[PDB]
């Protein structure tokens, strides 16, 4: 039910963006565990010490998102 | 008056360290699985920004300095 | 002895952990859970030192490869003597 | 000597109390049985607690140090 | 495993090489074929000269052999992706270590059995209180 | 122990291990346990222990000696 | 009638007078010490002769902490409010970070100027929803 | 296409690019342009700190060695511009905000003062009365002494010097702009090391001391001879009046009657009127003889100009440095220096390490030479000036040395090629670094036990009431026998091994007690058991600093623990908690530890200097000749125990800094407390770790999210390396400011 450009709130407890909202970029074909690719405005902690920024994309399952 | 506010600062900062350590011991965003790593562990590596003194044991160890400072005052 | 290196189902099969590992602890094996059709594996954790290069490398929202340091051996302590 | 002795003992005891609270959260805390009670609700708003402890520590530190340094100068 | 061949690299000696562990406990060997006599960085300090043809080198640790292997495959004009790494015991027993099934682990390969696999996310590990008084941690179940 | 962390000491201990294994007469003797640098947590704990012992003893000697020499 | 009996007004303390007849000049004016000996005489001093302040809340010492508290809280509310509105406005400018390191001086000065009504704007954002955000719409860490 | 001059190649080894970099202001408005990783955009606050950490890291910015060399050249120009601005400000403050003329008229009964504080919030108390109705801050830089030695008399001369310094700064700035943007010399130009060295030895050093010898003979010496006779600065003719009237020069030095003929005809002896070799100090002022210094600078000009000829450039005669290097190889070192000429011509960090090491050593030499052979007038009377200059040059040298270790490690990481270093010095040192470092470690342990251990033994013996069991001149003596012998040899040099020297090179080696005014200028400095112990403490601390830094350089490539450390870079936090934990293995971290240990060493050095000079040197001489020293000769019995240093040195001499309130020296007590504070502050960064602070930032950021004030540039805790950099910077700053306040207050209070 998730389409490109949908604003979804993250429900993954261990996710950096739990409670935050990200935009849906693509939904991969069936057979995959976590297909919904989500892009976020806020970078997470990813990177070696001293790195400038981090990752702003991650895959999720649909039930792990909440439609905004 | 001045030393009593120094004492209040010391109590509050030692309590802040200890309580932040206890409330984040199960997990934070740097370590959402910290409860799997036990109370005491070295760190989580230099990745994810660097994770020196991440365990709640480290929070105890840091708070010890503030307790000694408070008692000095 | 050795450390423990677990690979979870959020694996996207980018293999960066295997390339980062400086002791050949990890491999890529065929899988069907991700688009890359591959999952990381730790069949040689007895050589694992625990430097955490794999975790530094992992891109998934919180690591899909996790190193829990355990019982210390001369191989795990990086000892040459 | 007795005052200093007992105060230092008290400081060690307080630090150990909070350290073992952290050890509880790490090893023994059960979320399903403690669900929604006061214990779990303390974790539920832990960011508020930690942030307001930070604020009171900053308040006290800034202003007590400021008055002391004003008097010194 | 059998016997190991190769010529020792041209080198005058270092203090960074093998110690008593090599004879008492374990050692490691790396073989590689070079196209010419070329200089390379010795992982134990200094510059050594590899010979055209086969080269066998004994090092103290597996990580040293793997660092030399990455240097061989990343820093040389015709890249050397031919190196094999073995664990050598003082009993003479030789154990082939790298690359496991003849293929570098960075790329997938059939006939590989997944190990360390967990059929869940990190956030789906059980609570330690649910496993206390066993000997296990939430990642071991 | 607080300021200087572990890897530097492990490398120094490796130089010392080499120095022992290559010094004759001393070579007759070998360690039953491989010498290694103190762990990270061990370092924190040992540094805090020295910090606290010095803290308490310094202040105790000062308090006692000042109050006894002055007699209140 | 007999409150604060451990303090006496500086005009009545002999130590304060003996020290104020030697008060050091503060600026280029050679009467700044006399101006101090005049001004501080109205407050309460003590045995050492140094003026003591009363933050008790009673209005006879309203100038000791009440008026300065009002002044500071006004200025700090202005500062925080204009900075926050600058941040909020910038957030929807496609690239807020670059405008946070490289200041948007027109917008910045505009927000700073409109800071004299900061308590009114604070109450107005509270009564709506611009001041406080809802907890389930805020990122948190695992419990 | 900016301002284009003709050519100016002079048919030389010059080769420039006409206009490689155009001038524009747009990259000013894009902070982070020089780094690709920062030109994208700041997402976290780390981007901010990185923007300052990689500003001068020109290697990581571009791969063109030529562009890096041009950047370094123009940055050298800008740096000289900054130093010229600083020196011009010094001369301007001496001209228009100092009592230099009042001091010149009566140096003994006045104190050197510049910088007038503005009377506000009570800070006007800092304008202490320095003499002659002047109120300000007393300066310990010793600018007035250098100016009297130069021959200054009027404030307008200092003002002209300041204007000229501003003009020279503008010149250097324009030169940097012009040589990076317009005419930018190619890489081939910088690699003429023979040409550069010939010029620096001949033109920079030789011609410099030649011109300064000219100025000293023509301006400094006559004005100083007239000042030492008491002619008063208002009556002494201007410096040029001696050039316009050679009779005025002949009346002071009759040698000037015979003209330049003794020079051209090698009749140098008649030049004895101003080219002398006396040796000792001026009786009237306590400084060095300006004729001795003029003759010295003359001979130094001669030596350096001659030395500027050994190397070969365009005319065949000279030396190829590559040849001299490749020739030197013995049976212990394989190929010796084969390949060193190549790395010392393509690596900037190699030259930088060598030059930092030698310059730090030279500044330490400068401190140790200027204290015992006071070259300026009335310098030794001012114990504050003496101590201040000594400790300052000490600290500068130590910092330059730590930087030398740093850039040796950087070279090893970045510019080391094993193919270009096969069986040479570098290769074999890397091949036996385990031997080197293990033996240095053993020497460090032996020194710690046999220096500080002696102090601990003496503390324990004295506490037990066993003074006869102590190490001291009155018990178990440890006499510095060799240093005493060398002092005696120095004392006997004039007239014997130094025939043409009238007096000893420095009266610290022995002889009479030269005293100017009520104070002692310089006298013999005896050496005993306490001096033995302090000197071996110095040896121990210097060896430990060297151990740390040399280990950092030799293992920056690899170790048995981390065999691929070269790939990790010069500066990185660790390589994980694995292998037992690998924290601080980088070369950068070795520099970080060496900073603390150099601080330790130099603190002990300057404490030794201060106490020894206050106990056994400085003091008041009587009309009878009795010498009452500052602290009554207490060094020999107190400096042998740690409790002695805590009580009679620190606690005793700290009495001035703590009681400085309500007086002109109150800023010193304020900065004392301030240094203590910053030192304590640093311990938070050094004792903790980034993870706690980031997790606390998480809750603070949640509170920001609650009221919608969260910033787009996400707050991130300081990186591991940055945490340590902040820690060490604040540690050094706090401690050094503490001892700066301590020394200045103590030395200014003792008159
Ligand atoms: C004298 C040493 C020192 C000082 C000044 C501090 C300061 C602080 N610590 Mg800390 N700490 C120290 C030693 C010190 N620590 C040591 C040795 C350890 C053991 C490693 C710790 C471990 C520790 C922990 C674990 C924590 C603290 C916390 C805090 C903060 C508490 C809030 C407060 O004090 O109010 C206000 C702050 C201050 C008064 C300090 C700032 C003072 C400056 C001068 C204010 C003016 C700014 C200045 C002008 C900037 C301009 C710079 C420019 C001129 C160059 C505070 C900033 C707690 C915290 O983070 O609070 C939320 C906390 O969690 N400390
Ligand atoms: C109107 C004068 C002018 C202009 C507009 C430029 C323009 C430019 N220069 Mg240039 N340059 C100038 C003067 C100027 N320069 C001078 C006087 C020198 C001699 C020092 C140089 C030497 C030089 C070098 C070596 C380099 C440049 C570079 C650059 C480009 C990078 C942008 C930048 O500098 O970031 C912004 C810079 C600032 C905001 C400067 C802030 C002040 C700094 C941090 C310290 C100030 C020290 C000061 C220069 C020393 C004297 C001051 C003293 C008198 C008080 C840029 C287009 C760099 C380049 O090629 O880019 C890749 C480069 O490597 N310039
Ligand atoms: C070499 C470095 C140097 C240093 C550190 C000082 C230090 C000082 N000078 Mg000096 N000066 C220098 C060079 C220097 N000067 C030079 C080269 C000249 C010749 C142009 C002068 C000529 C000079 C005069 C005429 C005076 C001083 C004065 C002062 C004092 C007050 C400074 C002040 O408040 O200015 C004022 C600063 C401001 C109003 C703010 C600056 C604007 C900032 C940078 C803008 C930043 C935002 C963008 C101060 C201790 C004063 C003094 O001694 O008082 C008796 C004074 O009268 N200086
Ligand atoms: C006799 C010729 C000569 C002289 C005087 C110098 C002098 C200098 N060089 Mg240079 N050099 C030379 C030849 C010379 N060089 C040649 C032939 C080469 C090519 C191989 C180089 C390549 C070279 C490089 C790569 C660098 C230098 C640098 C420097 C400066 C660093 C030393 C310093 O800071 O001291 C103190 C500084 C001063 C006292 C400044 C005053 C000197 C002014 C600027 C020049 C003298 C004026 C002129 C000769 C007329 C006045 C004298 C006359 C009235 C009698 C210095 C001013 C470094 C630099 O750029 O520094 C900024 C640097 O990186 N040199
Ligand atoms: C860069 C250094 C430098 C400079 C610029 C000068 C410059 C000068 N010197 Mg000098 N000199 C120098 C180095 C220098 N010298 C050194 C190193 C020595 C020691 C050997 C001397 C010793 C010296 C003597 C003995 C004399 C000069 C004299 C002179 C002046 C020449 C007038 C003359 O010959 O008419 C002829 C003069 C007469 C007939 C009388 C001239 C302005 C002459 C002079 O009178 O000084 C003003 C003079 O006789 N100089
Ligand atoms: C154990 C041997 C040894 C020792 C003790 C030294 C020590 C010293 N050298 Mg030397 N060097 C050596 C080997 C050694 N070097 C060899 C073998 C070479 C041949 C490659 C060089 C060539 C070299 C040059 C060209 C220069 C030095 C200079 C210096 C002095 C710098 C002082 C300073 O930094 O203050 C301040 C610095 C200056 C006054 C001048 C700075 C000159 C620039 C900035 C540094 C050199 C640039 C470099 C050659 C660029 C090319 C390298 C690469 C990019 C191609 C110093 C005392 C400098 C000097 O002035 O000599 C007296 C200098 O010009 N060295
Ligand atoms: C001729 C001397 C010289 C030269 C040109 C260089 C050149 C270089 N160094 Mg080096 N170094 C030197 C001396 C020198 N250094 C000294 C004396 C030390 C010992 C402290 C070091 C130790 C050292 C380390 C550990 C590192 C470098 C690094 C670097 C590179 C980055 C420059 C930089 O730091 O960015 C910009 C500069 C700064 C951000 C400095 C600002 C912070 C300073 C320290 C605060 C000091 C405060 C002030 C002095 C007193 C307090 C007042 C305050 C309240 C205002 C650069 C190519 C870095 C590198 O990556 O190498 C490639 C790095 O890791 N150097
Ligand atoms: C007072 C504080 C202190 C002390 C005593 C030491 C001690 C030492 N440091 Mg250290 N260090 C310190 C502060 C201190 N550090 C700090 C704050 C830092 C952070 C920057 C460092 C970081 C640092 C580094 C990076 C290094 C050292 C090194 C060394 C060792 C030098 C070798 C030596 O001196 O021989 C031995 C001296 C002693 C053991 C001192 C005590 C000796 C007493 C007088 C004798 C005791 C008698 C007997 C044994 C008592 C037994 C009791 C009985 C009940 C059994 C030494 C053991 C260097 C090293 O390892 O050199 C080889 C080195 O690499 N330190
Ligand atoms: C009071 C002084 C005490 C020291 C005396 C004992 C010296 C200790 C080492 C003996 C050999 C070194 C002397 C010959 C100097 C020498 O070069 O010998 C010759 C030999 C190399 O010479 P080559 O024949 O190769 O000469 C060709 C050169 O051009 C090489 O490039 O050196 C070595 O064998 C390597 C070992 C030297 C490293 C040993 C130094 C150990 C540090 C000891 C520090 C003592 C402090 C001295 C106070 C300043
Ligand atoms: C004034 C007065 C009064 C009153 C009093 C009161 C009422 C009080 C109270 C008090 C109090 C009330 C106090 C307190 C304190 C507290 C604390 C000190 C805390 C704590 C805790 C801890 C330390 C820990 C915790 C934990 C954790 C961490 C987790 C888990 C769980 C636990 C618990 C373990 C009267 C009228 C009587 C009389 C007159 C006077
Ligand atoms: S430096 Fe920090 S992250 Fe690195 S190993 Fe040490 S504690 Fe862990
Ligand atoms: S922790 Fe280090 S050794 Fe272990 S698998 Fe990861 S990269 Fe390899
Ligand atoms: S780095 Fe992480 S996501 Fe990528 S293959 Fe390895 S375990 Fe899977
Ligand atoms: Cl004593």
């Amino acid at each position: 039910a998730l389409n490109r450009g949908d604003k979804v709130r993250i429900k993954r407890t261990e996710s950096y963006w739990y409670g935050d909202v990200g935009t849906v970029a693509s939904v991969e074909k069936s057979g995959i565990l976590y297909p919904v690719i989500v892009r976020f405005d806020r970078v997470n902690y990813n990177g070696f010490s001293g790195s400038a920024s981090g990752v702003n994309t991650n895959n999720f399952a649909e039930n792990e998102l909440e439609l905004v | 008056f001045l030393v009593h506010h120094a004492i209040a600062l010391g109590l509050h900062t030692t309590a802040l360290i200890l309580i932040k350590g206890a409330l984040d011991a199960r997990g934070s965003k740097l370590m959402p699985d910290k409860k799997d790593f036990g109370y005491s562990f070295p760190c989580d590596g230099p990745g994810r920004g660097g994770t020196c003194d991440i365990s709640a044991w480290d929070a105890f160890y840091l708070a010890m300095f503030w307790m000694l400072n408070t008692l000095g005052w | 002895m050795s450390h423990s290196v677990k690979i979870y189902d959020t694996c996207i099969g980018c293999t960066q952990c295997v390339r980062a590992c400086p002791l050949d602890v990890l491999e890529m094996v065929p899988w069907d859970g991700c688009k890359a059709a591959q999952i990381a594996s730790s069949p040689r954790t007895e050589d694992c030192v625990g430097c955490k290069r794999c975790e530094t490398a992992c891109p998934t929202d919180f690591l899909s490869i996790r190193v829990y340091l355990g019982a210390e051996t001369t191989r795990s302590m990086g000892l040459a003597y | 000597a007795l005052y200093t002795h007992h105060q230092y003992i008290a400081g060690f005891l307080m630090v150990g109390a909070f350290a073992h609270g952290a050890i509880f959260f790490v090893r023994d805390y059960d979320p399903v049985a403690n669900k929604d009670n006061v214990l779990a609700r303390m974790l539920e708003h832990k960011e508020a607690l930690i942030s307001h402890l930070s604020w009171v520590s900053l308040f006290l530190g800034f202003h007590t140090l400021g008055l002391y340094v004003h008097n010194d100068v | 495993m059998t016997e190991l061949s190769g010529q020792p690299p041209k080198f005058g000696g270092s203090t960074g090489g093998l110690l008593s562990k090599a004879n008492r406990e374990e050692k490691y060997a790396i073989t590689w074929t070079s196209a010419s006599e070329q200089v390379f960085e010795m992982p134990t300090g200094g510059a050594a000269i590899m010979n055209e043809g086969e080269n066998l080198l004994y090092l103290a640790r597996k990580e040293q052999c793997l660092a030399l292997g990455t240097q061989l495959r990343t820093k040389f004009k015709p890249k050397i992706q031919d190196y094999k790494i073995y664990r050598v015991y003082p009993s003479g027993e030789v154990q082939y270590l790298h690359p496991a099934d003849g293929v570098f682990p960075e790329k997938v390969n059939e006939g590989r059995e997944a190990q360390g696999t967990k059929t869940r996310r990190i956030g789906q590990n059980p609570e330690p209180v649910t496993i206390k008084f066993s000997g296990k941690a939430p990642y071991e179940v | 122990f607080l300021i200087s962390w572990r890897g530097y000491w492990q490398e120094l201990i490796e130089t010392i291990v080499w120095a022992h294994e290559r010094t004759p007469l001393a070579n007759l003797v070998r360690w039953k346990d491989k010498p290694v640098a103190l762990s990270i947590v061990q370092a924190r704990l040992v540094g805090l222990a020295h910090f606290t012992v010095g803290y308490v003893l310094t202040y105790a000697a000062f308090l006692i000696a000042s109050t006894a020499g002055k007699f209140g | 009638a007999d409150d604060f009996a451990n303090l006496t007004p500086c005009s009545e303390n002999p130590a304060y007078l003996a020290k104020s007849k030697n008060f050091l000049n503060t600026t280029n004016d050679p009467n700044s010490g006399k101006i101090r000996a005049e001004r501080y005489a109205s407050a309460l001093c003590g045995p050492e002769g140094y003026p003591h302040l009363i933050v008790d809340g009673r209005f006879t010492h309203a100038g000791d902490f009440l008026i300065p508290s009002i002044l500071f809280l006004y200025i700090a509310g202005w500062i925080g409010w204009v900075g926050r509105s600058y941040l909020i406005e910038i957030r929807e400018s496609k690239n807020p970070e670059m405008q946070e390191v490289v200041i948007n001086v027109p917008l910045a000065i505009k927000k700073m100027l409109g800071g004299f009504l900061w308590p009114l704007a604070a109450v107005g954002e509270y009564t709506s929803g611009k001041l406080v955000m809802k907890d389930s719409e805020i990122p948190t860490s695992p419990r | 296409m900016t301002i284009s001059p003709p050519e100016r190649e002079a048919k030389a080894k010059v080769s420039v690019d006409n206009n490689p970099v155009p001038t524009s202001f747009e990259k000013w408005g894009k902070p982070g342009h020089f780094d690709r990783t920062l030109a994208r955009g700041p997402k976290t606050t780390t981007w901010i700190w990185n923007l300052h950490a990689n500003a001068h890291d020109f290697d990581s910015q571009t791969s063109d060695l030529e562009d890096v060399s041009r950047k370094i050249f123009s940055a050298h120009f800008g740096h000289l511009a900054v130093v010229f601005v600083w020196l011009s400000g010094m001369y301007f403050h001496g001209a228009k905000f100092s009592n230099y003329e009042g001091w010149l008229a009566d140096p003994t009964h006045i104190k050197p003062s510049a910088q007038v504080v503005w009377p506000i919030v009570g800070q006007g108390i800092l304008n202490g009365d320095v003499g002659g109705g002047f109120h300000g801050i007393q300066i310990t830089s010793g600018l007035f002494y250098l100016w009297r030695a130069s021959g200054f008399t009027d404030s307008y001369q200092l003002y002209c010097t300041a204007i000229g310094g501003l003009v020279m700064a503008a010149l250097m700035l324009f030169a940097g702009w012009f040589h990076y943007h317009v005419k930018a010399p190619k890489l081939e130009w910088f690699q003429n090391v023979e040409s550069m060295m010939n010029h620096h030895l001949a033109g920079l050093l030789g011609l410099g001391s030649l011109g300064w010898a000219g100025h000293q003979i023509h301006v400094s010496m006559p004005i100083n001879k007239l000042l030492d006779a008491g002619v008063a600065p208002k009556d002494i003719p201007l410096p040029h009046e001696f050039i316009l009237e050679p009779s005025k020069m002949a009346e002071l030095y009759p040698s000037f009657a015979q003209g330049l003929t003794p020079f051209f005809t090698l009749n140098w002896g008649v030049y004895s009127d101003f080219l002398t070799f006396k040796g000792g100090l001026n009786p009237v002022t306590g400084g060095l003889w300006l004729s001795d210094t003029a003759h010295h600078h003359l001979a130094i000009a001669v030596l350096f100009i001659i030395a500027g000829h050994m190397y070969r450039t365009n005319w065949g005669i000279g030396h190829s440095m590559k040849e001299i290097l490749e020739a030197h190889k013995g049976p212990f070192t394989g190929e010796g220096h084969k390949g060193l000429y190549e790395i010392l011509t393509t690596s900037w960090h190699a030259q930088l390490a060598i030059n930092l090491a030698l310059l730090g050593s030279l500044t330490i030499i400068v401190a140790q030479h200027m204290y015992a052979m006071p070259p300026y007038p009335y310098q030794a009377i001012d114990y504050a000036t003496q101590l201040s200059l000594f400790t300052h040059h000490m600290w500068i040298g130590g910092f330059l040395i730590v930087g030398a270790g740093a850039h040796g490690a950087i070279f090893m990481v970045r510019d080391y090629d094993p193919a270009k270093n096969v069986n040479n010095l570098l290769d074999r040192m890397l091949r036996h670094r385990d031997a080197i470092i293990s033996h240095l470690n053993w020497v460090c342990i032996f020194l710690g036990f046999h220096s500080f251990g002696l102090y601990i033994h003496n503390d324990t013996m004295r506490a037990l009431g066993r003074p006869q069991d102590m190490f001291s001149d009155t018990a178990i003596q440890l006499q510095p026998i060799f240093a005493q012998w060398v002092q005696h040899l120095h004392t006997l040099a004039p007239g014997a091994t130094a025939p043409n020297a009238l007096a000893t090179a420095s009266y610290a080696f022995g002889g009479e007690t030269i005293a100017v005014a009520g104070k002692v200028a310089m006298m013999p400095i005896t050496l005993g058991t306490a001096d033995f112990m302090v000197h071996h403490i110095h040896a121990f601390t210097i060896h430990v600093t060297a151990l740390i830094l040399l280990k950092g350089v030799l293992y920056a490539r690899s170790s048995r623990l981390v065999p691929d450390k070269a790939n990790l870079g010069f500066r990185f936090p660790c390589d994980g908690p694995g292998r037992g934990g690998t924290c601080q293995v980088s070369g950068w971290d070795h520099v970080f530890l060496g900073l603390f240990w150099m601080y330790n060493s130099l603190s002990i050095v300057i404490f030794h200097f201060s106490w020894k000079m206050q106990s056994d040197v400085w003091g008041t001489v009587s009309p009878d000749g009795s010498v009452t020293h500052v602290t009554l000769g207490n060094f020999a019995q107190s400096a042998i125990t740690i409790n002695g240093w805590l009580r009679d040195f620190l606690w005793a001499q700290a009495a001035n800094v703590i009681n400085s309130y309500g007086s002109a020296l109150s800023a010193y007590g304020i900065m004392f407390l301030a240094g203590h504070f910053v030192f304590a502050f640093s311990l938070m960064f050094l004792f903790s770790g980034r993870g706690y602070w980031q997790e606390l930032i998480e809750s603070i950021v949640w509170a920001h999210n609650k009221l919608n004030v969260a910033p787009a540039i996400q707050p991130r805790a300081l990186s591991i390396i940055q945490g340590r950099a902040v820690g060490v910077a604040h540690y050094l700053l706090g401690g050094i400011v503490t001892t700066w306040a301590f020394f200045l207050a103590r030395s200014l209070s003792i008159g």
